[PDB]
RNA sequence: UUAAGUUAGAAAGGGCGCACGGUGGAUGCCUUGGCACUAGGAGCCGAAGAAGGACGGGACUAACACCGAUAUGCUUUGGG
RNA sequence: CCGAUAGUGAACCAGUACCGUGAGGGAAAGGUGAAAAGCACCCCGGAAGGGGAGUGAAACAGUUCCUGAAACCGUGUGCCUA
RNA sequence: GUAUGAGUAGCGAAAGAAGGGUGAGAAUCCCUUCCACCGAAUAUCUAAGGUUUCCUGAGGAAGGCUCGUCCGCUCAGGGUU
RNA sequence: AUGAUCAGGUAGAUAGGUUUGGAGUGGAAGUGUAGCGAUACAUGGAGCGGACAAAUACUAAUCGAUCGAGGACUUAACC
C-alpha cells in the first residue's frame, strides 16, 4: 500500500470518507493515487455487502461513515449509506465477480498540476 | 521580549508637549530653532 | 560555499542545454478530429473508447 | 501582405519562464501550435495562446489570408520594466525581490 | 566478394562576424530655478493683542494659493 | 557664474516623504506636440495589450511622451567546433 | 542601472474530503454534509494602545511569500444618540 | 532519488478485484444452557486475516503517433 502524505490515523479517515462518497454519489472526481487506493476499499466493501449476513453488516458498519443519502416517504424516514450499500449497490453486482469500478483520466489541475481522474462504479 | 517603546498619550504630552516646552528657557530655544528651520510640527 | 569566480555566458548556456521541456504526447480524437492526450478523455466531445462519458 | 503579428506588452510573467514555452511552438503550423499550448501544464501557456490567436485573427481580418496554410514564423520574448520589492530576512535586514515583466511577440505567415 | 589503407561529413549545445529588437538612462540642445554683485530705498513688529499656527469659507473640494462666521471676500478714491 | 549627479537641502505641493521617545537627521523626482488636433470606427481579448483606420511634418512623438550610449537579455544567419 | 550564484534556498508550528453555486477563469470564494483541533482557552467582557481598520454597492493594476471571482487592499456612499 | 534496468500492453495473467489456500492471531457475531451475579460451556481449530501462492479477462493496460538503411575512394587474389 501507499502512504498518501499523511499519518496512519489521517490516512484511514481520508479513505473512509472517499469510500463513502462513491457509494452515495456513484461518481466522484479525485486525484490519481487517491483514486487508485479507494478502488480496492470500495470493492472489498461491496463484497461484504454481497455476503449480506449480520456479521457482514456489522463489519461494514465499522467502516462506513454515518450520513444520510436521502429522505424517503416510507412517515418520512431517511436512509443511510449502509442501507444503500446493502440494499441498492450490492444487488446490482450479483452476477459480476470483480471490478465494480473504473478510472478515467482527465488532466492536470490548474492550481498545482495534480493529475485528476474520475472514478465511478459501473 | 519587552521592547523599548511603550506608548502613552499622557506620558507623551507631559514630557514633549507645547506647554512643557514653553515652561522653560531652553524649551523656548528648541521651539525657536524649529520655527527657524521651518518645520511643520513644533514639539508635539 | 560561495562562488570563487563569476560564471561566463558560455558556461551558463552550456548548463542550460538540458533545462528544456518535452513535447506533449497527443494525437487526434477519432470522433472530434481534434487533438487530445493519449489514454485520456478528450475535452471536446467528452468521449473515451468510442463511448460517451 | 504575407505576415501578421501581435504583441503582449508588459505581461506580469517573468521572461525566463515564458521563453521555455515559446521554444516549443516555433516553426509549426498554427493548428498544431494551439494544441501544443493547450496540453502543456505551465502558467505561461494561456498568455501565449491568447497572443497567437490574436495574431491569427488579425491575419485573417486585416490581410485576408488562409487560416489552414499558416505557420509560426517567429516568436520571441523580451524583457520589460521590473518592479522592485523587498523581503524581511532575519536579524533586521531586507533582501531584494524582482517582479519581472515581459513582452511576447508571435508572427504568423503562409508557407 | 574479402583484405589492407586514406579521406570526407556531422551539432545535443557552444565560439567569432553581421543584421534587427528590448531594457536602461548617459550625451547633446533648452529653462521654469539658483549663485555672486552694483546703484537706490528700507532697517523693526507687539496689550489698539505680535511672529507663528489650528480650524474653517466654493455648486461639486483631497491639496496649494486667497480670505475670516461681512470668510474664493465688503465700502470708497483713481487707472482700464 | 551653474545648467537638472550641476546651481540653494529644495527648478516639481521641500524642511515635504521617511527615520528617531526626543533634541535632531533628511531625500528622490524637469522636457509629447506649433496647436490635444490625446487614436471616431472595425477586428482578437474578461481586461490589459495589440493589428488596421484616422489626426499630425513626424505615432520607431500615444500620457517618463525630445535625443536614446554602455552594461544586460534575445531572434536569424556566413565561417569553425564532440 | 544591470548581471553571476539560479529557476537555486525559502514560501514562518496545525487535518481535511466530497457534492452543489458563481464566474472568462476555482485546491484557495459562497452553501451543505462528514471528519478533526482548543475548551483556567484558541471562549465571553473590559482598560491601555491603534485611529475608520466598522457596514453596504462596485473593483482586480499594485499589497496578500502560490491562486483568487476573495480580503484588515482600491473606489463611492454611510455608520458612534 | 529522477533518468536508467526488468516484466507486460487484448498475439494479454502486467496490476487491482473475485474464488480457493497459507503464515499469524488465537476460539467471532447471533442464539442456547448453568449460575442471583461477575462469568463459564456449546454450536466451532471458530472468526478475522497489508505485502505471500495458484487459478480466473470482471476493471485498467483502448485508439493512435514519432523516429529509423539504399551504404566514398585507392590498391591487392579467383574474379
Ligand atoms: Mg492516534
Ligand atoms: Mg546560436
Ligand atoms: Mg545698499
Ligand atoms: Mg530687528
Ligand atoms: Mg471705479
Ligand atoms: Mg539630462
Ligand atoms: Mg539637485
Ligand atoms: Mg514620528
Ligand atoms: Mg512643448
Ligand atoms: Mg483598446
Ligand atoms: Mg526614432
Ligand atoms: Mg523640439
Ligand atoms: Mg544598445
Ligand atoms: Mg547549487
Ligand atoms: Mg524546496
Ligand atoms: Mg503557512
Ligand atoms: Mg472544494
Ligand atoms: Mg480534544
Ligand atoms: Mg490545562
Ligand atoms: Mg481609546
Ligand atoms: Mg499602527
Ligand atoms: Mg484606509
Ligand atoms: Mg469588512
Ligand atoms: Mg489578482
Ligand atoms: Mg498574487
Ligand atoms: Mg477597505
Ligand atoms: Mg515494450
Ligand atoms: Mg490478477
Ligand atoms: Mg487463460
Ligand atoms: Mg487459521
Ligand atoms: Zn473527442
Amino acid at each position: 500500500y501507499r502512504k498518501l502524505g499523511r499519518t496512519s490515523s489521517q490516512r484511514k479517515a481520508l479513505l473512509r470518507d472517499l469510500a463513502t462518497d462513491l457509494i452515495v454519489h456513484e461518481r466522484i472526481e479525485t486525484t490519481e493515487a487517491r483514486a487508485k487506493e479507494i478502488r480496492k476499499v470500495v470493492e472489498k466493501l461491496i463484497t461484504s455487502g454481497k455476503k449480506g449476513d449480520l456479521h457482514a453488516r456489522r463489519q461494514a458498519a465499522a467502516f462506513i461513515r454515518h450520513e444520510v443519502v436521502e429522505v424517503v416517504q416510507v412517515k418520512n424516514r431517511p436512509v443511510y449509506a449502509l442501507q444503500k450499500l446493502f440494499d441498492d449497490v450490492a444487488p446490482r453486482y450479483a452476477e459480476r465477480q470483480g471490478g465494480y469500478t473504473r478510472i478515467l483520466k482527465k488532466g492536470p489541475r490548474r492550481g498545482d498540476g495534480a493529475p485528476m481522474v474520475i472514478i465511478e462504479l459501473v | 521580549m519587552k521592547r523599548t517603546y511603550q506608548p502613552s498619550k499622557r506620558k507623551r504630552k507631559k514630557v514633549h508637549g507645547f506647554r512643557t516646552r514653553m515652561s522653560t528657557k531652553n524649551g523656548r530655544r528648541v521651539l525657536a530653532s524649529r520655527r527657524r528651520k521651518g518645520r511643520k510640527v513644533l514639539s508635539a | 560555499a560561495v562562488p570563487f569566480r563569476r560564471t561566463s555566458k558560455a558556461k551558463k548556456r552550456k548548463r542550460r542545454t538540458h533545462v528544456k521541456l518535452q513535447l506533449p504526447g497527443m494525437n487526434e480524437c477519432s470522433n472530434c478530429g481534434e487533438y487530445r492526450l493519449s489514454h485520456h478523455v478528450c475535452p471536446e466531445c467528452g468521449q473515451y473508447d468510442g463511448k460517451d462519458v | 501582405v504575407t505576415s501578421a503579428k501581435a504583441v503582449a506588452k508588459t505581461v506580469r510573467i517573468a521572461p525566463r519562464k515564458a521563453r521555455i514555452v515559446i521554444d516549443l511552438i516555433r516553426g509549426k503550423q498554427v493548428g498544431e501550435a494551439i494544441a501544443i499550448l493547450k496540453y502543456t501544464p505551465r502558467s505561461a501557456s494561456p498568455i501565449i495562446e491568447k497572443v497567437l490567436k490574436s495574431a491569427i485573427a488579425n491575419a485573417e481580418h486585416n490581410y485576408d489570408l488562409d487560416i489552414n496554410n499558416l505557420v509560426v514564423e517567429e516568436a520571441f520574448v523580451d524583457e520589460g520594466p521590473t518592479l522592485k520589492r523587498f523581503r524581511p530576512r532575519a536579524q533586521g535586514r531586507a533582501s531584494a525581490i524582482n517582479k519581472r515583466t515581459s513582452h511576447i511577440t508571435v508572427v504568423v505567415s503562409e508557407v
